[PDB]
C-alpha cells in the first residue's frame, strides 16, 4: 500500500519598508511615526522558516550512523532492485523517487533549505540498508546480522502464525511480494491524482503570494496609486495626507497575509509530527495497533523520499 | 553593510572572512543550503558530514547475539 | 557605538554585551543608482 | 506597552493634552484618531495570545499520553519512551512544566556465530519453539534471541512439522531424546 | 539606547601646542593636558 504525507513548505521571508513605502524618505518617516509594527512582523515569519527546517531534521535524521548494503546481494529469492538506490545515474535516487520526482510540476526573498536533496536520499538509503540487513535490532542497540528468510520468519511468529508456513512456502511468498513491488511502480504512474496533497501545499503557497502583490498595486482610495505623482504633483501637506491612507491600507494587507501564514503552518506541524511517529514505530519496528499502518496484519515498511 | 580579505561564493551568498577546506566535518553553526562554519584561530566553511560509515556483514549463515546488558536513563 | 563594527552592531541589535555563538541578521542592505537617462522618441511652416 | 506610548498620528501622544490644550471639536478628531491606533494594538496581541495557547494545548495533551502509558504502565510502542526496550518510568515536578526519567535495557558485547533454519533428524523435521539453533564449530545448540544461553536440543523444546524434504538450508543433526526413555531399562 | 551628537570612537583628534580659529560644527570636545 502506500501513504503520502508532507512535511515542510517554502521558507520566506518579506521586508517591511521597501514593501509599504520603498525609497520614498518621506514616507518611512510616516512609516516611524505609527510605531513598531513591522518589527514584530519580520519576527513572526523567521520563526517559522527555523521551524521547517526542524520539521525536516526531525523526521529523517532518526540513523546516526550511515550504513551500507553488501556488494554481493542474494537475498533468498527476495528483490529490491527497484527499492534501492540506482549508481548508474547522476544524482543516485531510486527508480520509484525518480518516478515521485518528476510527476510534482511546480521586496520578497526566498532561502534556501538547510538539507539539500542529495542529503535526504542519503538518509533514506541508510535506513532501507539497516533494516534490510539487521532487522529491528538497529533501532535499540548495536546493529546485528542476520538472514532475511529468518528475520521474515520472526515477523510471522509476530502476527500468530507459526514460522513453518513460511519455510514451506518461501517460493510462492517471494513470487508474491516481487509482482505487488512492480505493479506498485505502474498503479502511481498511471493516475494522475495520485500525488494530490504534496502538491495543493505548492498551490497554495504561490497564490497567496500572487494575492499580496496585486494588492500592492490596487490604489486604496486616492488619486492614484504609484507614491511619486501624489508626491511630487501634488503640494507636499495634503500629498502627505494622501500618502497616510494609502499608507494604512497596506499595512493591512500585509496584516493578513502573515496571519494566514501563521496557521498553516500549524497544520504543516502537525503533519510532520505524525509522519516522525510513523517512521519510528513502523519502519523501525513492527506494530500491533490496528489500521495504523495499512489493511491487514502488518510486517514491515520501506521509506521513499519526495519533493515536500 | 557594516562598515569596517578572504571572498568565498557559495549556494547562499559569499562569505568575508572564512576559508574553506576539502575535510568534511559534523555541523556547527548552520549556514544554509548544505555549509556549516565553525572555529579551528579562524572560521572554516565547510559542507557536512551526515555520520560515521559503517556496514555490517551480511551472509545468509551469520547471526550475532549479545551477551552483556546495560541500563540507561 | 553602534556603527563602529559588525559585532558592535550585533550588540546593539540583541540589547547585551555578551553574544552566543550562532548566525544573526543584523541589517539589510541595497544599491543606488545615482543616474538617470531619459530617451523621448526620436525620428513646421 | 511600547505601543502605548506612541502618538499614531496627532501632535502628541499623552490626551490631556490634546483635550484642554486645543479646542473641543477638534480635538476630538484628534482623539478618534489615535484611538483607532490603539484599539489595533489590542488586536494583534490577543490573535498572537490566542495562536500561542493553541500550540500549549497540543504540547499538555502529549504529556498526558505519556504519563498514563509509561508511568503507569509498559510501553511496547517503539521509541515512545526512550532509545532501547522500555522497563519503567519516573514523573518529575518543574515549575511550568514535568519530567520524565525513562528506564531502558540496551544489549551489549555481541559474539557471532553459523544458524541453520531447521534440524533434520530420523527422516523427520524440528523447529524450535521459542528461540534460534546456533553452533560454535562442531557442536550444536538452542537460546533464546536477546541473550546468551545455550541448552541441550531436546525433543521437548522443539516442535516437528513435516518431512526433511520441503525445507531449504536444513542440516542434519542427532535430537536428543528426554530422560524418561534413557531411565526406562 | 540613546541617539544624540556624539564623539565617535576612534576618530582622529587635532593635538597642537599664537593659537588658530577653528569653525564650530554642532559642538566641540575639548580636553586640556594635566599641566
Ligand atoms: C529484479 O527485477 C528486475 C526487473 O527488471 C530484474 O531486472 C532483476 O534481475 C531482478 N533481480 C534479480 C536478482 O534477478
Ligand atoms: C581541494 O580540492 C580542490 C578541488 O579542485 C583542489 O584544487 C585543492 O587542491 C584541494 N585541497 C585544498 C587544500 O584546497
Ligand atoms: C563472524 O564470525 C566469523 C567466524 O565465526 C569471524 O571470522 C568474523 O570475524 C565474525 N564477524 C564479526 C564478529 O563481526
Ligand atoms: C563449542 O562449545 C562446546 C560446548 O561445551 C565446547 O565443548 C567446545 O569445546 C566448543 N568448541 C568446539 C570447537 O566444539
Ligand atoms: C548461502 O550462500 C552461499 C554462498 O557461498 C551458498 O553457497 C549457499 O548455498 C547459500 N545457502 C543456501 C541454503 O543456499
Amino acid at each position: 500500500t502506500t501513504e503520502i504525507l508532507p512535511v515542510s513548505m517554502t521558507k520566506t521571508s518579506v521586508d517591511c519598508t521597501m514593501y509599504i513605502c520603498g525609497d520614498s524618505t518621506e514616507c518611512s518617516n510616516l512609516l516611524l511615526q505609527y510605531g513598531s509594527f513591522c518589527t514584530q512582523l519580520n519576527r513572526a515569519l523567521t520563526g517559522i522558516a527555523v521551524e521547517q527546517d526542524k520539521n525536516t531534521q526531525e523526521v529523517f535524521a532518526q540513523v546516526k550512523q550511515i550504513y551500507k548494503t553488501p556488494p554481493i546481494k542474494d537475498f533468498g529469492g527476495f528483490n529490491f532492485s527497484q527499492i534501492l538506490p540506482d549508481p548508474s545515474k547522476p544524482s543516485k535516487r531510486s527508480p520509484i523517487e525518480d518516478l515521485l520526482f518528476n510527476k510534482v510540476t511546480l521586496g520578497l526573498t526566498v532561502l534556501p533549505p538547510l538539507l539539500t536533496d542529495e542529503m535526504i536520499a542519503q538518509y533514506t538509503s541508510a535506513l532501507l540498508a539497516g533494516t534490510i540487513t539487521s532487522g529491528w535490532t538497529f533501532g535499540a542497540g548495536p546493529a546485528l546480522q542476520i538472514p532475511f528468510p529468518m528475520q521474515m520468519a520472526y515477523r510471522f511468529n509476530g502476527i500468530g502464525v507459526t514460522q513453518n508456513v513460511l519455510y514451506e512456502n518461501q517460493k510462492l511468498i517471494a513470487n508474491q511480494f516481487n509482482s505487488a513491488i512492480g505493479k506498485i511502480q505502474d498503479s502511481l504512474s498511471s493516475t494522475p491524482s495520485a500525488l494530490g496533497k504534496l502538491q495543493d501545499v505548492v498551490n497554495q503557497n504561490a497564490q497567496a503570494l500572487n494575492t499580496l502583490v496585486k494588492q500592492l498595486s490596487s490604489n486604496f482610495g486616492a488619486i492614484s496609486s504609484v507614491l511619486n505623482d501624489i508626491l511630487s504633483r501634488l503640494d507636499p501637506p495634503e500629498a502627505e495626507v494622501q500618502i497616510d491612507r494609502l499608507i494604512t491600507g497596506r499595512l493591512q494587507s500585509l496584516q493578513t497575509y502573515v496571519t494566514q501564514q501563521l496557521i498553516r503552518a500549524a497544520e504543516i506541524r502537525a503533519s510532520a509530527n505524525l509522519a516522525a511517529t510513523k517512521m519510528s514505530e513502523c519502519v523501525l519496528g513492527q506494530s500491533k495497533r490496528v489500521d495504523f499502518c495499512g489493511k491487514g496484519y502488518h510486517l514491515m515498511s520501506f521509506p521513499q523520499s519526495a519533493p515536500h | 553593510a557594516d562598515q569596517l580579505s578572504n571572498v568565498f561564493q557559495t549556494r547562499a551568498g559569499c562569505l568575508i572572512g572564512a576559508e574553506h577546506v576539502n575535510n568534511s566535518y559534523e555541523c556547527d553553526i548552520p549556514i544554509g543550503a548544505g555549509i556549516c562554519a565553525s572555529y579551528q584561530q579562524s572560521i572554516i566553511a565547510y559542507t557536512m558530514s551526515l555520520g560515521a560509515e559503517n556496514s555490517v556483514a551480511y551472509s545468509n549463515n551469520s547471526i550475532a547475539i549479545p551477551t552483556n546488558f546495560t541500563i540507561s536513563v | 557605538d553602534c556603527a563602529l563594527d559588525p559585532l558592535s552592531e550585533t550588540k546593539c541589535t540583541l540589547k547585551s554585551f555578551t553574544v552566543e555563538k550562532g548566525i544573526y541578521q543584523t541589517s539589510n542592505f541595497r544599491v543606488q543608482p545615482t543616474e538617470s537617462i531619459v530617451r523621448f522618441p526620436n525620428i513646421c511652416p | 506597552v511600547k505601543q502605548l506610548s506612541s502618538n499614531f498620528g496627532a501632535i502628541s501622544s499623552v490626551l490631556n493634552d490634546i483635550l484642554s490644550r486645543l479646542d473641543p471639536p477638534e480635538a476630538e478628531v484628534q482623539i478618534d484618531r489615535l484611538i483607532t491606533g490603539r484599539l489595533q494594538s489590542l488586536q494583534t496581541y490577543v490573535t498572537q495570545q490566542l495562536i500561542r495557547a493553541a500550540e500549549i494545548r497540543a504540547s499538555a495533551n502529549l504529556a498526558a499520553t505519556k504519563m498514563s502509558e509509561c508511568v503507569l504502565g509498559q510501553s511496547k510502542r517503539v521509541d515512545f519512551c526512550g532509545k532501547g526496550y522500555h522497563l519503567m518510568s519516573f514523573p518529575q515536578s518543574a515549575p511550568h512544566g514535568v519530567v520524565f526519567l525513562h528506564v531502558t535495557y540496551v544489549p551489549a558485547q555481541e559474539k557471532n556465530f553459523t544458524t541453520a533454519p531447521a534440524i533434520c533428524h530420523d527422516g523427520k523435521a524440528h523447529f524450535p519453539r521459542e528461540g534460534v539453533f546456533v553452533s560454535n564449530g562442531t557442536h550444536w545448540f538452542v537460546t533464546q534471541r536477546n541473550f546468551y544461553e545455550p541448552q541441550i536440543i531436546t525433543t521437548d523444546n522443539t516442535f516437528v512439522s513435516g518431512n526433511c524434504d520441503v525445507v531449504i538450508g536444513i542440516v542434519n543433526n542427532t535430537v536428543y531424546d528426554p530422560l524418561q526413555p534413557e531411565l526406562d531399562s | 539606547s540613546t541617539q544624540d551628537l556624539f564623539l565617535p570612537f576612534f576618530s582622529n583628534v587635532t593635538w597642537f601646542h599664537d593659537n588658530p580659529v577653528l569653525p564650530f560644527n554642532d559642538g566641540v570636545y575639548f580636553a586640556s593636558t594635566e599641566k
